């Protein structure tokens, strides 16, 4: 019995028989002291899972940047592990020690906190701004922080390629929700932001692409030519 | 008492339609409920699982067995079959191996398997059919290019999330081959085709022909579309009075474009540099055939 | 048993072990729910290969038209393939599930429905009226549904020309049924 309500909390169900505050039990004295504290670590875990649960399906919703929906796409897919880690310690594990449960599903909490950072910096700013809120985590120590980064970033820049390739090879690919660095202002100009560019693609690097994409742009307004070698 | 809930539980998954596990036409699916925490958490999973199962199955048969678009017969068809295969498969495999160990084994290794392959694609393909619907509703009280407005309109619309939008572009490219066919006949061979939507184009000596406004445009106003209609009406006309001219030379004697047609509709976008690329090469074919008639007969 | 019962069915024989009203079982509480349900949806489907196969078989009795006969023919020999799968289904599938069952025998399903539309519209009128009937089916989408329509077409149209020949070449061929105009 008390393996299963954790397992409904690592599962991401609250569970009636713990209470939730935020971040831990509350649980009186009126049960094992030593049972209690190994319930106390266990609750921290199935706390970080069931929040970044519920943030990753309300941003689903789609009609965002794919940029977003790329994080989100990889986001669920590392959660699918979880859940499957839950079900095997279910099954071979029916009479199991909590101490031991915590120690079992150890780099799973690693994982998640990470991203639970990742997911709190995504609410300020929308698109091409990612880039670089995945750039300064990269900066920071730790063989897992890099590769979690490196992973959602190939995601992203997939993306980037193909705005670029329909950018420059036949004009204007307005940002929308921020897929690119065209901005506003028949007649109507555009311009270039310097600001979304990560490091990795320098603001001089940007801005000479800005400057061909504007010229094919006025090509095209000239008398439209036909999709040549280019 | 665990060990027979949770049995009851495994039972009931293979057939919800059952004699005791009763329907309810709009709840869903619903069976008397028990005790036990873990029994009540896992009835609620099912019944995610099991709504989205029947309401596939009930929107099928409405496009089924009738027309009121070939689009919607295609798109039903299909949806319906591709989903059943995967749900069936998983779960007839998954519960036979439960059972041969002991019929008491966890349910949880069964759900999160098909909650994965199912939301991606399940959740997009219900909504948008419904969606279609509801614009249909609307059209017929003020059709078939309406049809083709929405479907490109929500492609655009989805943006990201991958595994949805490579399985709707399949089923785009088989529901605009109609389509497709219309454009080829008309634009080369000069015959209009519309059993009661297959495009926007009505007609009305040599005769006219113009755009059904109320059935929608194909990109419903911009330039670059406007030039495109007007182009297209040009190169279908010339087309016609030279069929009715007889056996007196007609048919382009130049090479088709139903190859660059048909890569345009794989490519599953609206653009007008493509879109552009055909009218031309069908215009020349029929401006040269065109010639030919006038002068030779 | 269970499986008996539900192939002799599908073999348009009428079981005694499941109450027939039009389309479906109306079988009590006193069997599982689970394998009672998955007994609804075979019997949608055995139903409507029997139904069709009445049609078929009473319109053969022949002298009618030719134009109808070619129909019957083909349809007759597109039910043969549903009587050879059963065969395949209890030879290796001896103690088979019935969700297992119906999925197998999916394809069956889209066919003979199409199909029960046709034997109706039949009824109404004889001769070359079949070949506007088969004309707006092929209107309807789907890739089936055209192709369905196209195998009765083949056969029906090399009926017409027949006629047109005998009709041109040799003067006064008469419609009878509705075989020219």
């Amino acid at each position: 019995d008390i393996l299963k309500y954790v397992s409904y909390t690592l599962l991401a169900t609250t569970s009636a028989l713990f209470p939730f505050d935020h971040e831990q039990i509350q649980i009186p004295s009126k049960i094992p002291n030593f049972e209690s504290g190994l319930l106390h670590l266990i609750f921290e875990a199935g706390l970080l899972y069931q929040s970044l649960g519920y943030k990753v399906e309300k941003f689903r919703m789609l009609n965002i940047s794919p940029m977003k929906k790329a994080l989100i796409i990889e986001i669920s897919e590392e959660l699918q592990n979880y859940t499957a880690f839950v079900n095997n310690l279910v099954s071979s594990g029916t009479v199991v020690s909590l101490k031991s449960l915590y120690r079992e599903i150890y780099e799973n909490i690693i994982r998640l906190r990470i991203y639970c950072r990742f997911t709190e910096h995504l609410e300020e700013l929308s698109g091409d701004t990612f880039l670089i809120e995945l750039n300064i985590f990269k900066s920071h120590g730790d063989l897992t922080i890099r590769k979690i980064a490196t992973n959602l970033f190939n995601s992203m820049i997939s993306l980037y390629y193909e705005y670029l390739m329909n950018w420059l090879t036949k004009g204007l690919l307005r940002a929308t929700y921020g897929e690119f660095f065209i901005a506003e202002n028949y007649h109507i100009p555009i311009e270039f932001n310097q600001e979304r560019v990560p490091a990795f693609i320098p603001k001089e690097l940007a801005y000479k692409i800005f400057m061909i994409g504007k010229s094919y742009i006025f090509l095209e307004k000239y008398c439209k030519e036909v999709q040549w070698t280019n | 008492q665990e060990a027979l809930v949770v049995k009851d539980l495994l039972n009931v998954l293979i057939g919800l339609e059952g004699t005791y596990i009763r329907y309810f036409n709009d709840i869903e699916f619903k069976i008397a409920k028990k005790m036990d925490p873990s029994f009540k958490t896992f009835s609620r999973r099912i019944v995610r699982y099991g709504k989205q199962y029947m309401i596939l199955t009930r929107a099928y048969e409405k496009w089924s067995d009738t027309s009121f678009g070939m689009v919607l017969q295609r798109f039903a068809y299909e949806i319906r079959r591709f989903l059943e295969d995967v749900y069936l498969k998983t779960l007839v495999e998954r519960l036979e191996r439960d059972f041969n160990k002991v019929p008491n084994f966890s349910i949880r290794e069964l759900e999160q398997i098909i909650n994965e392959t199912e939301v991606n694609k399940q959740m997009e393909l219900l909504y948008n059919i419904y969606e279609e619907i509801f614009r249909e509703i609307e059209e017929r009280r003020t059709k078939g290019g309406a049809i083709l407005k929405i479907f490109q309109q929500k492609i655009l619309e989805n943006l990201g999330d991958r595994s949805s939008v490579m399985f709707l572009k399949k089923l785009l490219n088989n529901i605009s081959q109609d389509y497709c066919t219309m454009l080829y006949e008309w634009l080369t061979q000069g015959i209009l085709n519309d059993p009661y939507q297959e495009f926007m184009t009505y007609d009305d000596w040599d005769t006219q022909y113009f755009i059904r406004k109320d059935v929608l445009l194909r990109d419903c106003d911009s330039e670059e579309d406007k030039n495109l209609l007007f182009k297209m009406l040009r190169t279908g006309i010339l087309l016609k009075v030279v069929r009715a001219s007889l056996q007196i030379p007609t048919i382009p004697s130049n090479s088709s474009d139903i190859t660059i047609q048909e890569i345009n509709d794989f490519a599953d976008l609206m653009e007008g540099s493509n879109l552009e690329l055909y009218v031309d090469k069908c215009y020349s074919r029929a401006n040269e055939i065109f010639l030919k008639l006038f002068f030779q007969g």
